[PDB]
């Protein structure tokens, strides 16, 4: 059971990474005054990308 | 209001917030609440590493805004208070002009177009230079001199 | 019984090979956001 | 008989469809007829995406065709209702010149070259932000505000 419990601690922190990589989407483009980097989207595509 | 936009809390201007290309635009070290219940009810993103909170413009006030440029000759700028010196890479301002609670005025071209948003400044006796946040081809980049003080 | 000398550290059949193979961690998708951190970070934290 | 050409649908005045280069061009969610026999019969190509009904110009409509540029400096344009605004990679003009049943209408430069066609435009106040498409570094592009209405 607590095998179960570290591997669920182990999707646990990569959730963690996940939300902190989406956070860390978002904090280079908050929606700068540009509004418009097809070179960062278009590389990074990890969620919401359609705004330009 | 030709430029003018602002974020009041209890009477009392706690800097100035502004909507700017397709961002509404706070400096997140001010403490409080937008003075307009409409935009306070917007979803608002906060970042401390940056002192930056953003939100997206609603569509019928989208013609208010002001317009951008990433690029930054040297020269004189306009702002809130009269005109301020760039050159060398370094913004400029009389001493006194600005203190705490001026965080948020827009620093705008001989076309109105803004360059910059101030947050902040370093008095040097005779000179201010102003401690700032900005964007520049698409990136943004907060640039502070030693010795700053938060406004 | 005479053969009663057992523990916990107990090799078996498939089994070790099965804990083997649960054991695809999570490390290198952590090294990843990592690096997202770090090249977040030297954007102006050549300093301190 | 400038830059625009009727069409019309079971009386009442339904867009308009364009001349430029070799093509024809027409807004998909336009219904009826080109007001021209000839041009109603042609092969017609469907584009959902960009709202584009496209045809084969005929050889004997040499002297309605218009003359193109891929390239929109910023700037103020003209179309048949006056003045419209490019800056920002926006098109805007005066709320209530443009409404429903003005879709299709061509927007050209100071030189007369057509650049772009009228899909739409959202209401934004003051001045309306236009949808379009059109064609940068001669590939098709839309661009548009958001929450736009076809007109």
């Amino acid at each position: 059971s607590v095998a179960s419990f570290v591997l669920l601690s182990m999707v646990g922190t990569a959730v963690g990474m996940c939300v902190c990589a989406r956070r860390r989407c978002i904090t280079p483009y908050e929606l700068t005054p540009g509004a418009t980097v097809p070179f960062l989207l278009s590389l990074l595509c990890c969620v919401r990308t359609t705004k330009a | 209001n030709d430029c003018i936009f602002e974020v009041k809390h209890e009477g009392k201007v706690m800097g100035y917030a502004c909507l700017v290309g397709d961002k509404v635009m706070k400096p997140a070290h001010v403490k409080g609440t937008i003075d307009n219940a409409d935009l306070a009810k917007l979803a608002f993103k906060r970042s401390s590493k940056y002192d930056l909170e953003c939100a997206q413009i609603p569509v019928h006030m989208k013609s208010d805004a002001s317009k951008f440029t990433h690029e930054k000759p040297e020269g004189y700028y306009n702002w809130h208070h009269g005109a301020v010196q760039y050159s060398g890479g370094r913004f400029t301002i009389p001493t006194g002009a600005g203190k705490p609670g001026d965080s948020g005025r827009p620093i705008f071209d001989n076309k109105g177009r803004v360059v910059a948003i101030v947050l902040g400044g370093a008095n040097e006796g005779a000179r201010t230079a102003l401690s700032v946040v900005t964007w520049n081809k698409d990136i943004v980049t907060k640039i502070t001199p030693e010795g700053a003080e938060e406004w | 019984a005479s053969h009663t000398t057992l523990g916990v550290q107990d090799i078996s059949t498939t089994a070790m090979s099965w804990v083997q193979k649960i054991t695809g961690g999570v490390g290198l998708i952590v090294a990843v956001a990592a690096l997202i951190l770090i090249v977040v970070l030297c954007v102006s934290f050549s300093r301190h």
